Parts: structure tokens; C-alpha cells; sequence
């Protein structure tokens, strides 16, 4: 049976973001079935909502597997849900796409990654702030290994390129009220040049909207997040918003063809309630990439469809990837992106071409991007 | 020896500080079905109130991490740590090595991990003890020469004596009053000195 | 240092000492992706060739034990030693405490369990190694120091002169002969 | 299901303990179905043949569970086959029932453990050594970790009570005839008072017929073995098996009620080459302790029947046995016994009781067996 189990949250703190992956890999499934389906039978999904629970990810991924025969999987957010998981699948031999960036550090025969590492966003980043904004910054990231990881490493680079980390502040996964004003106030009392933000989920807006407000509504600290989304910019104001930067592979305003046609497609099928999002893209590529590979293999055997997989660079919205058989990551594209006052994200620079996936560097060579940003 | 390090298990006395769970249970009965006598111990206490030879310990990046290293750093000398790690990334990697492991188990742990582990993080921490204890044996016998070193200079200068009159007197006081010999310099001592 | 610790993993020499197989295939497939330098042999040599960092092998019950133990025996003491073990009996625990391994990995292997060990093995070792040489560095400072002491006062009572004298001539001549001032010291004694 | 997948060699070195490892369970599963089956069904076995080789075994493993739907085996003899089969088993949730002697100091969630671990066979056996015969020991072991695992317990053992273990020689499995001539020789120049084998299968028959010629007549001192079964006692001429020792929580010539009905069952469902053994008594209380826990669930699943098997006790061939929750281990009989002239195992001892197993345990205490020896 051609079923693919999807492990995404629909309630949670990041709901917002994974609803998003959801209709992105849902969108893939219609197309792959439009394209004749695996060997003439439909590609049928399961979905499950784990509510951003690690438990219930693991238990959702255990049902899947031992109760309704499922081998492919495409799911998981925040790293500990992904570490929840991941034994479940190995044990059971299944194979689980991760469209979703992280911290790096991991090699999983059974995983094929398709968000980017270290490698690919928060070192382009880190090399792009510290040449256009002031050196001294302000984190705030919510509390748990990704925010924790991806400040070990901006930490150290500032430090290395003189710069000053005056505080690094977390606050919880559903911050409360009192969370939020504190942190703010301590943001506000360090008078950062910029704001490195790695806060994820529910409270992302309302966390922007109190830096705002908290400021003399005057040439306040720009913001520069590892990990906001198009679903947490559409829930700002628009003058919150307007001048915070953000990176990812994919942009809802890329001037393709692909892109466009993306947009379309989300556009007719996405409900009122999904935004389209980097992640959504990510989903629809790899999801778009594991029924191709299945189509080539002529059945649905994770050793036959996997063999496929490394073979088949796709033309994705983002623009062009593919898996590396060598780490299971993927080849990816890069952007970073400054939203303007419609709320629209705002391509500032681009990797010249996708960049090659290193999740266990160690060193970040800041050196690499001084040719494509001066 | 091999046997005295594997006949001397059963005698261990290990701590689980780690939350109550699965991953606990697991971990205890192991310990149980090799022999040791064992304990699970959730919140960090401030300090151990009973001996401990060998500490299991979860990585924790929130409150936790503070608590858990002043506590070992706390223990005893030949106190054996080792680590359950989730995570292969520079921020846990880097705590294993400030806490200073004897040996680490990749989670999920199963029942296999633990005994390899546990010799073998013994055998580490049993060495490691020993050549600690005779770095801090050659520290202290320096300083003391030392000290002994320069009260004899002080007498020397202050009574007029040569060298084997102001040993002489060292000598003499502190074997006259159940003291060390190195207690008489220091007594004497206080240049506000070395 | 947890910080140039794990900066330095892509310039360290990894030898597999294993024979060819899946098993050795898998982990310097995954010291690959780590990032460190990464040969595989088999069958035991008697002297590396190469400058070897961190050794990995297997416990075997064969004359491939000996070899190896004399062959690490040998060797830098800075080496790393790593123990891929599958049994946890008596007999196969004694040759790991016997090779005195500073790290193991229960089989069967997969990636997870590769980097952390490494790095807390490699620790140990350096460690180790740290605290065997400041046992040195010890053991020859509390003999200088006794023969500066002893030539001070030699010089002290020789030309009637205080502490502070006896200790500026020494200085003085050592640092006019360019030597050390223990030599100095032990000229005179 | 109900399917039973039975991993046990029917070619290879040990080949002839396996094969009645196989029946046992064959006649259990028969017997079973007599009793009703479970929910309904009879119950189904599915063999497959690794020939003594681990990579094998596994690979068997892994065809009954990815392809013929079994989560239930009974098989594994070695010990590298053993840890061959382990990982498939644990990552399927499965469950393997072992019924097999073992060096001990393994807990698998899913392995339930039939035959003894040291403290439940060498230790005793040790103890009534050192108490009957000489203490000048030589050792021969087939070449693999089981008889090296025993001969690091067994020499420590004799060191400490004192006795000298003059020689430790090990033969391939499957050995040559000049491995075993050389062999022999080693074994004849020692001098020993008595000779402790760990040889396992293919090649004992002819290596207690060479150490007997060897001698010719002349007082030769008894082999005493931990691995040693029926099945190589029966290819041996009885003046070459005379005098020999062997231990087993089982022997065909116990005179009890149980043991009676076991050989006349088997006896009846045994091929001419498969012989009787204490494993073939193993697989086959394990394999009906399976199929009534199994009957208890009301099903077929792992956790539930797994569960129902800790509660249920068997009277098996053996005695009474059982199988703790706390270790997957079996409380287990514990038999020594010396060959006569005819080929039966005369019962020389055997524990008071049921011993508990603790596979674990390194510092054997064998004051614990003064008393009853």
C-alpha cells in the first residue's frame, strides 16, 4: 500500500508552521496522483495530530507503523520531536523526510533531510549581519535545543568578529504575558545595534509586536530570526514587521516561473488558515521527490524506492535540489530576506547556487560569503 | 585488576539523577540485574547525604545544568560519571566535556549499553584519581618544602643561627608538640608571604 | 577547550583497525561525515607508518589481540583507543580493561553512537596524557628548587650574605653565563 | 498466525543438537494443538535452516519477520548466533525463546532464556570436580567465545581452589583430523587428572575416541564437559563414553512420571536421527509454555502472551520450571551425571531445588554447593 504517514501538528505552538508543512506535502500528493499515482494505485496519506508533544510524535509514529503498516513517513518540527521519533523509524526500517532546518549534528540512514543545516542558514546569516549591522546584539530564543544550538554557535561568532553579545535571553514555548515583558524590558535595557531572534512558534508576533511597542516607536534594534516564518509575519502589524530579516531556502515573492506557479497551486488548495511558508515548500519537494523515486522504483519498498532517491535532483519552487546519498542531507538554496512595509519579504542576497550540506562543521569560515554579499 | 575491577561491582554504589521515566526504570533495573546497588534521584540535590561511587547523569540545558555541575563537582575523587546524550551538537558536547565524563551512553539506552560502559568508565576514573592524587601529592610537597624553606630563613636572619642550628630548632619544636614539622614554619610563618 | 576540543575533530588521524566488513564500512563512513581524517587496516601492523590520532578496533580472541596490544604499547600514549565491544562477559571485558581503551561502543553500531564517544574518549586520553606530564614538570621542579635551597645556603654561609644576596648572585651569574639557575646551583654543589 | 518460526541448524557443526532442539519444539507445537490451539486455530511452524552460520541466522531472522509475518521464534544455539538474531528481534518487538546453555551476562527484553547460565550448570559443576577428582585440569574448547567464556570462569575457579589448569588448548569447530591428533597429544603430555571439555559438536564423537586410543589401556583420566550432549554420546562406543561427565537440567534416564511421558513422546516423534536431548527438553517446555500463554492471552501478540508467560508455571520433563519477569532467565533443575558402561546417564547429583538464575553474577561461591554434594 502507496501510504505515506504525516506526522505534523495541527494545535500547539507550532501549528502555524506545521499546518503549513502539512498542505505542503498534501499538495504533492494530489500532483503525484495526477501523475499517475505508484504503478497505478493512488498515493493515499494518514495524518495524526501530535500537538507538539515529543511524546505523542512518538506515539503517533509508533501507531503508524505498527498498526497501519506505514514505511514512509514526512513529519516533525522542533529537534526533540524529530529525536522522539527517529529510533521508531530506524527500528521499523521506515524512512521519514524532515523538511525542517536544524542544528546539524546527525546522521540517520532513515532520514532524508530537507531543511537546511548549520551550514546552510545561520552561517550565510551570521556572516550577513555582522557586515551590515552594529556589532553589539541582543538573543532571545525560546527554550529548547534548536534556539540553545543555533546561539552556541552565533555566540561564538560575534566573539570571534568583535562583536558583543550583551544578553542571551529564552523564554518558554507558550510564553506567557510576564515572560514577554520581561524579556522585552531586558532587550530594551541592553540598547542592542540588532536583535538575533531564534523564538519559535505561538508568542513569535506577539513578541515582535511588544519589542515594537516597548521602543520610543523609534529606529528600534532590527530584528534578524533564524526562525520566523511567513506564518508568524502574516500575524503582524505591518509596521512591526517591516525591516526584521529572515533566511530560508524559499520566499513566497522568488521571481521563477517555479515559484510562481507554487504560489498558485498553495493558493488553490491551502484553507484561510495556512500560510505559505519555506517549510510548506520543503514539504512539497521532498514529499514531490519520494513518489517520483517510487514511480521510477515501480513499487513501494523503502530499499527500492530509497535506492531512487540520491538519482533524482527535482525542480523544486525553491529552485533546483537534490539528496546527497553521502548524509542524507539535501542540497539547498539560500536566501535572506528583509520584509518591506506590505508586509512582503524582500530578497536581499542569495547563495550564487545551492549550497552542499556539512551538518558536523564545526569551524563556520565566515570568509566563504565575503565575494557574493561585498 | 580485571577480576578485582569486575569482581568489585556488586559493591558499587550508583546513582540515577534523571527524572522518573522510562529511560529511569530501564536504567535502574539494568543496574539491579548486574548487581549493583542503585538509586534513582530526581530533582538534583544540593549535595549527596550518602556515599556515592558512580553517577549517571542526564544533559540539561535549562536550570538543571547549573544545579547538576556544582553538585559533581561537589562529590569525591573517585566519584565515576557518565553521561546520557541525546544530541552530537557543540552546546552538548561541550557540557559532557566541562562535567568531565568517564564515559557517555547514546539514548535511546538500552539494557547492552550499560555494562561495557559502566567497567570501562570505571577503569577511567579509577586511573584518572590516581594520577590526580599524585599531581596534588607533588603540589602540596613544594609548597611545603617551601615554607619550611623560608621559616629557616627567618630564624637564620633573626637568631644569628646557620642552617643546622635553625633545622635544629624546627625539628626539635615540632616533634615537642605533636605538630608537623611544616605546622612550626607556618606558625612561625606569616610574612604575609609565598 | 570543550570549544577547540571539538574544533580541532577534522585535523585528527582516525586509524579503523578492524577487518573489512559492514561494520567497519558504517563507522568510517560516519568519520567521514565528522569530518576527520579516516584510513581503515587489517590485518595489525607492527608500527604505524603514519602519525596515528585515535584508534578504533574490535576485541578479538586470536592472536589479533596480542598484535594489537603490543602494537598500541608501542605507540604514542596520546593515541585514543576506542573498543567496539559485542559481549559484556568476563573474558571480553578483561581484554577491554587490559587495552585500557578510553572509550567503547557497544554493537551493534550505528551513527548515533559514534561522535560522542569520540569526543569524550578523546578527553580522557588528552587528559591523561596532561596529567602525566605536569607529574614530570613536578618531579623536576621539587628537585631544582631543592638544589637552588641548597646552593642558596651554601652561598648564604660561604660569604656570610642573607637570602636576598645569595639569591641575587645566583640570578646574576646564571643570567650573565646564559644558563639556567639551576645549573648555576648545581655547579656549586 | 499462531506461527512459530523455528531458527535451528539442520546441517553444520552443531547440527545434531539443533535438530533435536527442533523437535522438541515440533512435538511441543503437536502437543499443543492436542491441547486446543490458540483462539480457535492450530498452531503453525515455519523452519528455516542457517547451518551453523550467524550471518545466516540472521538473515533467516529477518525473512520470518519482513516476509512470513512471524513475531514468535524459538531457536539460536552458538552464542555469536544468538547476538546475530538479537537486533532483528529487538527492533521488531518480537520474541525469541533461547532454549540453550549460555556464558551469561546478556538481559534482552525480547529473549526469553531456557537453558542455564554459569551459575546454574559451571558453577555446580565446578564444585563437584574440585570435590571428586584430581586437581591437575587440562582444558579443550572448540574455538568461539562459549567455551572461552567458560574456560576464564572454570580456571579461576580451580586457581582458587587449589588446582592447576596445565594447558588451555583450542580445536576449530568442525576440526581437522590432524587438528584433533595434535590436539589429543597436547591433552596426553599434560598428564592431567581429569580433562574439562567445552568442545561443541561435529568432532567431539572422534575427539573422546582419540583421547581414548591415545592412552589405550592405562588408567586416562574422564573428560568432564559443560557441552557435551546425548546426541555425541550416542555416536561414541561405550567403553569410549564410560566415565565421562556431563551436566544438563535434563537426562532421558530420569525415572519420574514427567521425564517417562517426554521420552515416549518423543520417542514417537522422533525422526532416527534426531536424539534426545536436555536442549530438545528446553525448546520443548519452552515452545509449551509459549503456546499456553498464548491460550491465556487469547491472542497472539507479543505484549499480551509475553505478559501471561512470567505468571505460568510448567511442569516440564525436568521438574518444575519457570520464567522470571525480572531477567527473562528460567529457574532451572541442575544434573551431573556420569556415563556407564551401556551409554545412560547415571544421575551422580542434582540441586535440592530449582536454581534461581543470576547471569550476572562473576564471583562464584562454590561453599553454596558443599552441602548437597
Amino acid at each position: 500500500r502507496p501510504l505515506i504517514g504525516l506526522l505534523f501538528s495541527e494545535t500547539g505552538v507550532t501549528a502555524d508552521i506545521e499546518r503549513s508543512q502539512r498542505y505542503g506535502a498534501l499538495l504533492a500528493v494530489e500532483q503525484l496522483n495526477r501523475e499517475g499515482g505508484v504503478g497505478g494505485r493512488p498515493i493515499e496519506t494518514l495524518s495524526q495530530d501530535p500537538g507538539g508533544d515529543p511524546d505523542r510524535y512518538r506515539l503517533c509514529a509508533e501507531d503508524f507503523i505498527r498498526n497501519r503498516g506505514v514505511r514512509f513517513l514526512v513529519g516533525c518540527y522542533m529537534s526533540h520531536t524529530r529525536k522522539a521519533v527517529m529510533p521508531v523509524v530506524e527500528r521499523a526500517d521506515a524512512l521519514l523526510c524532515y523538511p525542517t532546518p536544524y542544528e546539524g549534528f546527525e546522521y540517520s540512514p532513515n532520514i532524508v533531510y530537507g531543511g537546511p543545516a548549520p551550514n546552510q542558514n545561520s552561517a550565510p546569516l551570521a556572516a550577513y549581519l555582522i557586515r551590515h549591522y552594529g556589532e553589539r546584539v541582543v538573543f532571545i530564543g525560546s527554550d529548547y535545543i534548536y534556539p540553545r544550538e543555533s546561539n552556541h554557535v552565533m555566540r561564538h561568532l560575534y566573539r570571534q568578529h568583535g562583536g558583543t553579545v550583551l544578553e542571551e535571553i529564552y523564554i518558554p514555548l507558550y510564553p506567557s504575558d510576564d515572560d514577554l515583558q520581561r524579556a522585552v524590558e531586558r532587550i530594551y535595557q541592553a540598547r542592542a545595534d540588532v536583535v538575533f531572534s531564534t523564538v519559535v512558534g505561538t508568542g513569535t508576533a506577539e513578541l515582535y509586536r511588544a519589542i515594537a511597542r516597548r521602543y520610543g516607536d523609534g529606529r528600534r534594534p532590527p530584528i534578524a530570526s533564524l526562525t520566523t516564518s511567513e506564518a508568524e509575519v502574516a500575524k503582524m502589524e505591518s509596521d512591526v514587521a517591516e525591516g526584521q530579516v529572515v533566511v530560508a531556502p524559499y520566499f513566497s515573492s522568488i521571481d521563477t516561473p517555479a515559484s510562481r506557479a507554487f504560489v498558485q497551486a498553495c493558493h488553490g488548495f491551502f484553507p484561510e488558515n495556512a500560510t505559505i511558508t519555506a517549510w510548506a515548500e520543503a514539504a512539497y519537494w521532498q514529499t514531490l521527490l519520494l513518489g517520483r523515486a517510487a514511480q521510477a522504483a515501480g513499487n513501494w519498498r523503502v530499499e527500492d524506492v530509497q535506492r531512487h532517491l540520491y538519482d533524482i535532483d527535482i525542480d523544486a519552487p525553491q529552485g533546483p535540489v537534490r539528496v546527497e546519498r553521502q548524509n542524507n542531507h539535501s542540497r539547498l538554496s539560500s536566501r535572506i530576506a528583509e520584509i518591506d512595509a506590505r508586509g512582503v519579504f524582500q530578497v536581499r542576497w542569495q547563495s550564487p547556487e545551492p549550497i552542499r550540506p556539512d551538518p558536523y562543521v564545526v569551524v563556520h569560515n565566515l570568509d566563504d560569503w565575503s565575494a557574493s554579499m561585498g | 585488576s580485571a577480576n578485582s575491577l569486575l569482581g568489585s561491582l556488586r559493591e558499587l554504589q550508583v546513582l540515577v539523577l534523571n527524572p522518573p521515566g522510562e529511560v529511569s526504570d530501564a536504567l535502574v533495573l539494568q543496574l539491579i540485574r548486574i548487581g549493583c546497588s542503585v538509586r534513582q534521584c530526581w530533582p538534583p540535590p544540593e549535595a549527596f547525604d550518602v556515599p556515592v561511587d558512580v553517577v549517571f547523569t542526564s544533559i540539561f540545558q535549562n536550570r538543571h545544568h547549573d544545579e547538576i555541575a556544582a553538585l559533581l563537582a561537589a562529590g569525591t575523587p573517585r566519584t565515576t560519571l557518565v553521561a546520557l546524550v541525546e544530541y552530537e551538537s557543540p552546546a552538548v558536547l561541550s557540557q559532557i566535556i566541562e562535567l568531565e565524563c568517564h564515559g557517555v551512553i547514546t539514548q535511546p539506552l538500552d539494557a547492552h549499553r550499560v555494562l561495557p560502559v559502566l567497567v570501562s568508565a570505571r577503569r577511567i576514573s579509577e586511573e584518572m584519581a590516581k594520577l590526580k592524587q599524585k599531581t596534588e601529592q607533588l603540589q602540596d610537597r613544594i609548597a611545603g618544602q617551601a615554607r619550611i624553606n623560608q621559616a629557616k630563613v627567618l630564624l637564620m636572619q633573626r637568631h644569628g643561627w646557620d642552617e643546622r642550628e635553625a633545622h635544629q630548632h624546627l625539628s626539635r619544636e615540632a616533634m615537642k608538640r605533636r605538630e608537623p614539622i611544616l605546622k612550626i614554619a607556618q606558625e612561625l610563618l606569616g610574612n604575609e608571604p609565598s
